[PDB]
């Protein structure tokens, strides 16, 4: 009817163009710069050659295919209501998830309309808080969302609830685990969960690299996170200047497999071991910085007499750590030397920070590990640094505009980094304010998203911190209990997406916590018809941001990670247009908390009368942008590429703390009270401590942790091969890494194009598999070849599997990509085999340590076998 | 009388799968008329090979992108009986109309790239998103796998024959199955990685690996190769075709030697203690 138009839009794999005719998608692409209209890019000269990125973005794969999964059929049609369900007589808690039981989910509900939907959930909400209170309603969405910055989690979602209930399953510091619980208490960096700080290493590295270590690092299949392929191309820059690149990885991932010179294959949870025997070598040949280390380390001389066996008569040799990960002694000890002598740096993770290993039950020992390393190199000197070389580019550090973090419209400051800088200049305490919340705090009432089972069906529970510990060292040891003092237990369930069976440890167990008479309700706003979704009592049908109006900048989460846009080659900020109307009977999610607040006569407050686009320019004249062009002009445009700032001063990472002076970075920390004249870490010391002072406060008060102590040491992973008895009956190592063509769960399941890529599922008689990779000597010796169905077991559940026989696993070793979006019971639910794939069904749900309250998920075990089409409803 | 041509680099393909996700984003919910229906789910215009070579711990693995071969001596275009038609520029296109209700197209094709869609009962395959080609308003000028790749592994051009000529001569191109004469106008660049194989080992000497070990490649007797361990003591000599080698190996004045099976395999001869 019309003609093809270009629109603009983003998501978490990198801004988009996209084709629009007669209300339809044609297409989404890569962006393209005119140079004309699109300010130049930085340069870097470094080592006789001049460095300047492509005129262009990049996407990843789950983006490329993105249009499928608008268009997806499993997208949630209309407003649905479990049939069994009656709120006003059999509520019949026990039958959540029986379509599911009997293989058929969706004939559980019928369709209902918006009017009633919404009728029939406030109703519940008036009820439990007049009867049991605001806390009696617990809810929570998860870590990941729709691309958007003004409908973000962080900020639509909490605007809301916070005016409405509520008791928020806070999220467990997932990404960051092992920095986290761990590094923390090392090196400080609490405001970015134990992370290290990333700015101008490009240049430093460009100039001064000859040899990179990436540990438990994959940056061509992560990205770092929201960065597309950005970096693909730095990486070709350092191969072609000769700096070699060793791998250290369970399985040869696949930045390995394109520029690897050298790959290890530590058994799980044995890395420590390997850095141990590095660190071993280096005091045996007087092969590190001494007088750094001299200056910045803590308890060192300590730490050295364990490393050299003195205080527990076992010398960390390279042999040992041979026996300990199957890694040859000779290699380790020449990584070691060749580490020492050259300018190295470490990439530990695919963000500089992160990686799978840290989130495994030798998450905290591999964490501080790696901090020591690059601490006995001297990190923050010229050629040596934790640098995973993701981020680092010469991007305008000064030019301030908003990430997702930094709550958007709800300017709440104790759940969003809006307390820093946005909150106060998106509210003026005249005409617009911010939505607090008086229960989602500390001294009100807030569950472990890891333990939200064992809230609803044992009704208690202790733990230690609240969710992200991101104010101080410290502040992940305080105690809370469930329910809090005062407060009630959880009466209801608002569940903003449905992922955790493939997403977070043990999960048969969030199947179960469904059908638990306690929970009276449970409604269920989400895109997609998956997971948890067919649980619910009430489904209520939200759109993906490519059917709403909003606006963000390329990779840019900022807050716990401040300024990581500079994870791409520019600084793109773009318009999400609205470029289709909402699919079937689906609504923005702010749409759909605009029709409950007039429902709960709230609806001024919560809205002050703006649709999402009248938020958007209030967002947009809060940052920098109207320095550059007005909101008119922007929208008209639908992205901008932020100039370059070619004149400002180089701060490299770590620089200040290598050389004893102030901190003279953007980082946000650390604060002024935690540094002595701002020089120095956080820590107490302002030193890196290998024997932690926070720890060792934390101990003396009577808190014993043997799988934490206050000194970095080798604790054997408690879910391993060799310290583990459960290894007797599941002998196979696994690690569940972050999926290669999903961002998590966005991207698979769904119907979606991603579901036909070779090394993501396989099918086999109709159905695609989930893939498990298995070595050829395994595989053999259990009479699997590539292609068969295989069930991945142990005290957990059952998973069905289609099996991939490589090379690319050390011998004993299986490797499965975790985030299946596909929930699919072959029995009872949460008792039964899986055959979507959710890998973590098999996850150990034991907190790292006593009191280090986070996932241990990448150090598995378990068996495997031939399935013999049984549906194993032993669970 | 200008024509396209794709190049293709193997060393640099890291198998993400934009440029498949690429054409299902372009054919699978559009229809293009004159070029071609929607595709079906489960077709591979665009087919990437996976091939692992060798064995833990001294393996790799490459990949080879494999759209249509658009080649100047295409058999189905010589054996379609009009169903399938070579333009000027040399795109090679399946006649949506002409071409349905005849299974037997797939056959006529020496790479396997025509995909039968069983809805529309009709062959198809890869078009090179001529309909992308000949509009101006795409700017990019390109096919969507090439336009979404974000490592650099395509190179789109539109030239004279004497130009892509010069080009393979310089960069060593290469085409898949040359042996059948078709002349594909899709070239591969260190196609070795996916096609041969090679040798590897690390050496030792006195229980640490040895750095700067001259090692050399014979044939038949003379030298196909030679280089010096790296600071692992690791060599490795690629793009070989099947045969018997021999390895020299000579360190600290201490000499080794061991042949080798090239058939099909790539062989890691381990640790070498000198
Ligand atoms: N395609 C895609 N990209 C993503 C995501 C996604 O879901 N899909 N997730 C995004 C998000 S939330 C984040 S937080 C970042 C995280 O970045 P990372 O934490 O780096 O992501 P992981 O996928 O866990 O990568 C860990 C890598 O470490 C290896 N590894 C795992 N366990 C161990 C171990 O015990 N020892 C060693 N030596 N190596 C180990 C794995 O094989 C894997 O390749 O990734 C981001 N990027
Ligand atoms: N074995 C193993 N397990 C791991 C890890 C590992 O390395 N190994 N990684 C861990 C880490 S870092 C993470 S970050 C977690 C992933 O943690 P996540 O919470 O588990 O998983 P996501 O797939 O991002 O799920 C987000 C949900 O939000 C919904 N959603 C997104 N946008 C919108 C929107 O606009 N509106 C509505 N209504 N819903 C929306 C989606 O449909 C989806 O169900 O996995 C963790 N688990
Ligand atoms: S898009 Fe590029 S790197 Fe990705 S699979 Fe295709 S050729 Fe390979
Ligand atoms: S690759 Fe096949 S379909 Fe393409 S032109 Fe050559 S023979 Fe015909
Ligand atoms: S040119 Fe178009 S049809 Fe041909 S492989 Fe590339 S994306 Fe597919
Ligand atoms: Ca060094
Ligand atoms: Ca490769
Ligand atoms: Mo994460």
């Amino acid at each position: 009817m019309g003609e093809v138009v270009r629109l603009t839009n983003s998501s978490t794999g990198g801004p988009v163009f996209v084709y629009v005719k007669d209300g339809k998608i044609i297409r989404m692409t890569p962006m393209d710069f005119d140079d004309a209209v699109d300010a130049p890019s930085w340069k870097i000269e470094a080592r006789g050659k001049t460095f300047t990125p492509p005129r262009k973005t990049s996407i990843a794969p789950y983006t490329a295919g993105f249009k499928s999964m608008i268009y997806s059929d499993l997208r949630i049609p209309y407003p649905m209501k479990r049939k069994s369900f009656d709120p006003n007589g059999e509520r019949n808690p026990q039958l959540r998830g029986a379509g599911l039981s009997k293989q058929d989910p969706w004939s559980d509900y019928e369709r209902i309309s918006w009017d009633e939907a919404t009728d029939i959930v406030v109703a519940e909400i008036n009820r439990i808080k007049h009867a049991y209170g605001p806390s009696a309603i617990l809810s929570t969405p998860s870590s990941h969302h729709m691309w958007g910055n003004v409908g973000y989690r962080h900020s639509t979602y909490f605007r809301f609830m916070n005016m409405m209930g509520f008791t928020y399953a806070d999220h467990n510091p997932d990404s960051w685990e092992g920095w986290h619980w761990g590094g923390m208490h090392m090196w400080g960096f609490s405001w970015r969960l134990g992370n290290p700080e990333q700015y101008d290493l490009l240049e430093d590295g460009l100039k001064h690299a000859e040899m990179i270590v990436f540990w438990s690092s994959d940056p061509e299949t992560n990205s770092g996170i929201y960065a597309g392929f950005e970096s693909n191309i730095r990486r070709q820059w350092l191969k072609d200047l000769g700096v070699d690149f060793v791998f250290i990885d369970p399985h040869m991932n696949h930045t390995a497999r394109l520029v690897a010179d050298k790959w290890f294959s530590p058994k799980i949870g044995t890395d420590h071991a390997l850095s141990f025997a590095i660190a071993y070598t280096w005091l045996k040949e007087d092969s590190y910085d001494k007088e750094y280390v001299a200056a910045n380390a803590h308890g060192f001389e300590e730490w050295a007499d364990y490393v050299l066996g003195k205080t527990d008569g076992t010398p960390k040799t390279c042999e040992w750590a041979e026996e300990e990960s199957g890694v040859p002694a000779c290699e380790i000890r020449a990584l070691a030397r060749q580490w020492a002598k050259k300018n190295t740096y470490l990439a530990a993770g695919g963000l500089g920070g992160w990686g799978g290993a840290c989130r495994a039950s030798h998450g905290i020992e591999w964490a501080r590990g790696m901090i020591a390393l690059a601490t006995m190199q001297g990190m923050g000197k010229p050629g040596s640094n934790m640098w995973s070389t993701t981020q680092g580019v010469p991007l305008d550090y000064e030019f301030y505009f908003p990430g997702y973090a930094e709550g958007g419209i709800s300017g709440d400051c104790e759940n969003s980094a809006a307390g820093f800088k946005f909150a106060w200049r998106m509210f003026d305490g005249k005409t617009t304010f911010p939505s607090p919340s008086n229960l989602n705090t500390s001294a009100g009432q807030h569950i472990p998203r890891l333990k939200i089972p064992e809230c609803i069906m044992g009704g208690k529970f202790q733990w230690s911190g609240k969710g992200f510990a991101g104010g101080d060292i410290s502040h992940q040891l305080h105690q809370y209990e469930y329910p809090a003092p005062g407060y009630s237990k959880i009466k209801m369930f608002w569940k903003y997406g449905g992922p955790h069976l493939g997403t977070m440890t043990a999960t048969n167990r969030y199947a179960k916590m469904y059908t638990h008479d306690s929970l009276e309700f449970v409604v269920s706003q989400s895109i997609w018809f998956e997971g948890e979704v067919p649980f619910a009592d009430i489904i209520l049908p939200a759109c993906t941001n490519f059917e709403r109006w909003d606006i963000s900048e390329f990779a840019n989460c900022s807050g716990y990670i401040p300024d990581n846009y500079q994870l791409c080659n520019h600084r793109v900020i773009s318009l999400q247009a609205k470029c289709i109307e909402p699919v079937g009977e689906s609504m923005s999610d702010y749409e759909i908390y605009r029709l409950f607040a007039k429902k709960l006569n709230i609806e001024e407050m919560f809205s002050e009368g703006k649709d999402e686009l009248a938020w958007c320019e209030q967002y947009f004249n809060a940052t920098d942008m109207p320095k550059y062009m007005t909101w008119d002009e922007f929208f008209k445009k639908g992205y901008f590429v932020v100039p370059d700032n070619p004149n400002r001063k180089k701060t490299v990472a770590l620089r200040w703390f290598a050389e004893g002076r102030e901190k003279d970075t953007p980082d946000w920390g650390p604060r002024l009270n935690n540094q002595v004249c701002r020089k120095g870490l956080q820590t107490t010391t302002g030193k890196v401590e290998f024997i932690a002072t926070s720890l060792k406060n934390f101990e003396e008060q009577g808190y014993i942790d043997e799988h934490r102590p206050s000194m970095h040491t080798y604790v054997p992973a408690w879910e391993s091969q060799k310290h583990s008895p459960l290894a007797v009956k599941y002998p196979l190592g696994m690690l569940s890494p972050h999926p290669r063509f999903s961002m998590h769960t966005m991207g698979d399941g769904k119907n979606s194009y991603m579901n036909y890529i070779k090394d993501h599922r396989v099918e086999v008689d109709g159905y695609k598999y989930w893939i498990m990779r298995v070595n050829s000597i395994d595989a053999e010796a259990r009479g699997i070849k590539n292609g068969d169905l295989i069930r991945a077991y142990n005290d957990r559940g059952s998973v069905i599997l289609a099996a991939q026989v490589t090379e690319c696993l050390q011998p004993g070793t299986v490797h499965s990509y975790e985030s299946c979006a596909v929930y699919d019971p072959l029995g009872t639910a949460g008792k039964s085999a899986d055959r979507g794939g959710c890998i973590n069904i098999l996850t150990p749900d034991r907190y790292i340590s006593k009191y280090a309250c986070g996932m241990a998920n990448n150090t598995a075990l378990v068996e495997i076998e031939k399935w013999d089409g049984d549906k194993y409803e032993i669970y | 009388m200008e024509q396209y041509y794709m190049v293709i680099d193997v060393a640099k393909c890291q198998d993400c799968n934009n440029c498949f996700m690429g054409c299902m984003d372009e054919h699978e919910l559009n229809e293009w008329p004159g070029y071609t229906a929607s595709m079906q789910r489960g077709h591979r215009w665009m087919n990437i090979e996976r091939r692992e070579r060798g064995t833990y711990p001294r393996n790799d693995i490459n990949y080879r992108p494999t759209p249509c071969m658009h080649c100047e001596n295409a058999p189905c275009v010589a054996k379609g009986n009009g169903a399938v038609y070579q333009r000027e520029d040399g795109i090679v296109l399946i006649d949506p109309e002409k071409a349905k209700g005849k299974k037997e197209l797939l056959d006529t094709c020496p790479y396997g790239v025509m995909y039968w869609n069983e809805e529309e009962n009709v062959a198809q395959k890869c078009t090179m998103c001529a309909h992308l080609l000949d509009d101006e308003s795409w700017a990019p000028k390109m096919p969507r796998c090439a336009h979404n790749c974000g490592s650099f592994v395509y190179e789109f051009l539109k030239t004279t024959p004497e130009a892509m000529a010069k080009k393979v001569e310089e960069e060593g191109l290469e085409v898949i199955k040359p042996e059948l004469g078709t002349k594909p106008r899709v070239y591969y660049k260190n196609l070795y990685r996916f096609e041969k194989n090679y040798v590897t080992a690390g050496i030792l000497v006195q229980g640490d690996c040895f750095e700067g070990a001259k090692v050399v490649l014979k044939s038949g007797g003379k030298e196909v190769a030679s280089a010096e361990t790296n600071f692992f003591g690791e060599f490795k000599f690629d793009a070989l075709d099947n045969g018997e080698y021999t390895v020299e190996i000579d360190a600290d004045g201490k000499s080794y030697s061991d042949t080798v099976v090239i058939d099909d395999k790539s062989v890691d001869l381990g640790f070498i203690k000198l």
